[PDB]
């Protein structure tokens, strides 16, 4: 719903990196796995966690 | 013939057919409020007939949290009511 | 000074029962929201 | 539910020991312990460390069902050598070369930057 | 220092990585399961919830709230809430946090753990506070709000290890290796046509001598040197993982001799 907060599997912190990542595709224009990998997920089950999160807060909100 | 139906915390009035369960959580209308964890077979809305009780009862396998409570009327005007639980 | 009920549409804390209706004051809307306790609800954050 | 509290995994019954130490009816001088709300992490030490000491004539651990924290350790050891002086004089090794690596390890860390 | 030899490669706040030299394996995986399992820790894990019109459920917030890593520097002059004489929780066997937001703003206003505020005693001991890592020093992102919406808290934290829960763990990944080249023949590689053209050669390979084609195995050589790597997630640095992982250890053997001494 929201981006977890660690990594299920090896529990990284990863629920500050949300709108870092977010950020660094829109703003500066990388590849998301170069994105990932500039904030430091380098292994894959942390990559899975930020690259295959759906924001689905951010429609919650819509509604009143 | 108004051999009417009344939510309401029942009690134990002179016919007493009430439920194996606790109606120690609902409020004087009848029904549990939002936030309060439910359990057992813990009665969840209250209702009567003095007292032929018509009253349900949580699930006997399910606990939970009460988490809206929602009333209404239907078409035909009949006081609903609907209660999610958590 | 208290809470029990809420309009479901038009938000807005309505308080009544039996021989009152079951609508509302200020939307005419006919459904209506429970309201939370305050007997305070603790969840172990596991 | 039915799951056991997960505090019931390193936290002691009422009445239950840390250790209780049986006698082994099939051989000499051998004798099987069960450890209480321990697993892998104690039990394989302690057992590695046995074989070390050439007094031992055996030793080897198990947890016989994962849903449960206990181990039993058998040791066997030569006569005139207590299976229970064995595990002290293994405990000791242990806690003496461990002493010894928070040291080595403490130090290589000041001699660090970052 | 003679015994168990350390030798550290890199190390930063966050890792460590480093080669130890003359131990056993069963020593070695033992620090790497202490690690992970049980060194003290601090973590919420009690939530009160007075207010919370946000579009996430209680538990759902609570649950985030037991994940979010607080300081644990001083973590061993906090008593175990169930080792404590008082009724319930109080300053020495926990830390209470409190958290109140508001959706002020018409744009959509964000709830991190920075905005924990701690409301209880601390005596100086470096705990409680919510550790940020991020640039913006935002830390975690808990929650979201719209226009209206409020939340409104209290969380009791208590020390706690990972066993019991996996919040309470320190360490993140550890990396874990040895006999690079392979040499131990411990594992046997599956290839279609090439075992070496195949797999990998492990970083770890340069450190350590390839084998020379003739040289009949090695029948006597044990596992002695194993290339580790910790990783912490920042409630204690990371030497410390280390550390308190050795003395956890080392503090589980000796009541197994204090309880000898018992019988
Ligand atoms: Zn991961
Ligand atoms: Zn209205
Ligand atoms: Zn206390």
């Amino acid at each position: 719903m929201i981006v977890p907060v660690r990594c299920f599997s090896c529990g990284k912190v990863v629920g500050d990196k949300w709108e870092s990542y977010l950020n660094l595709l829109q703003e500066d224009e990388l590849d998301e796995g170069t994105a990932l990998s500039r904030l430091g997920l380098k292994r894959y089950c942390c990559r899975r966690m930020i690259l295959t999160h759906v924001d689905l807060i951010e429609k919650f909100l819509r509604y009143n | 013939m108004s051999i009417t139906e009344t939510f309401e915390k029942p009690q134990r009035t002179n016919t007493l057919r009430m439920k194996h369960g606790t109606y120690d959580k609902l409020d004087d209308d009848g029904l549990i409020a939002p936030g309060v964890r439910v359990s057992g077979e813990d009665v969840i809305i209250g209702k009567t007939t003095s007292k032929r009780d018509a009253s349900t009862p949580l699930r006997s396998t399910e606990n939970g949290i009460v988490d809206q409570v929602l009333v209404t009327t239907n078409q035909d005007g009949l006081k609903f009511v609907k209660v999610r639980v958590r | 000074a208290t809470l029990k009920y809420i309009c479901a549409e038009c938000s807005s804390k309505l308080s009544l029962s039996r021989t009152d209706a079951v609508r509302c004051k200020d939307c005419g809307h006919r459904i209506l929201l429970k309201a939370r306790t305050k007997r305070l609800v603790q969840f172990e954050a596991r | 539910m039915n799951a056991p509290d997960r505090f019931e995994l390193f936290l002691l019954g009422e009445g239950e020991s840390k250790l209780k130490i049986d006698p082994d009816t099939k051989a000499p001088n051998a004798v099987v312990i069960t450890f209480e709300k321990e697993d892998h992490t104690l039990g394989n030490l302690i057992r590695a460390e046995l074989l070390n000491d050439r007094k031992v004539l055996f030793a080897a651990y198990k947890v016989e069902h994962p849903f449960f924290a206990r181990f039993k350790l058998r040791i066997q050891t030569t006569e005139g050598y207590d299976p229970k002086d064995a595990l002290k004089n293994a405990c000791n090794s242990i806690i003496n070369k461990l002493g010894a690596l928070k040291t080595n390890f403490e130090t290589e860390w000041n001699l660090q930057t970052l | 220092e003679e015994g168990p030899q350390v030798k550290i490669r890199e190390a930063s706040k966050d890792n460590v990585d480093f080669i130890l030299s003359n131990v056993d394996l069963a020593m070695a995986n033992s620090l790497r399961r202490v690690m992970i399992a049980e060194i003290p820790t601090l973590a919420i894990d009690s939530v009160e919830v007075e207010t919370n019109t946000t579009v996430l459920a209680d538990e759902f917030i609570a649950h985030r709230l037991g994940l979010i890593p607080l300081q644990s520097m001083d973590i061993e002059q906090l008593e175990y809430s169930r080792d404590c004489f008082c009724e319930d929780h109080c300053d020495k066997c926990s830390v209470v946090l409190t958290l109140q937001a508001f959706g002020e703003s018409e744009s959509t206003t964000n709830v991190y753990s920075k905005d924990l505020v701690i409301v209880s005693n601390l005596m100086g001991r470096n705990i409680g506070h919510p550790i940020i890592q991020d640039k913006e020093g935002n830390g975690v992102l808990i929650c979201k709000l719209r226009k209206g919406q409020e939340l409104k808290l209290t969380c009791v934290a208590k020390k706690g290890i990972a066993k019991e829960h996996a919040k309470w763990g320190p360490a993140a990944a550890i990396e874990f290796e040895y006999d690079p080249w392979n040499k131990l023949k411990h594992t046997d590689y599956w290839y279609e046509q090439d075992s070496a053209k195949e797999w990998p050669q492990s970083k770890n390979c340069e450190y350590e001598d390839p084998p020379n084609e003739g040289d009949p195995f090695d029948y006597k050589a044990q596992a002695d040197t194993f290339y580790m790597n910790v990783e912490s997630v920042g409630s204690i640095p990371v030497d410390q993982v280390v550390v308190r992982g050795i003395d956890t250890l080392q503090k589980k053997v000796a009541s197994i001799l204090l309880a000898l001494t018992q019988m």
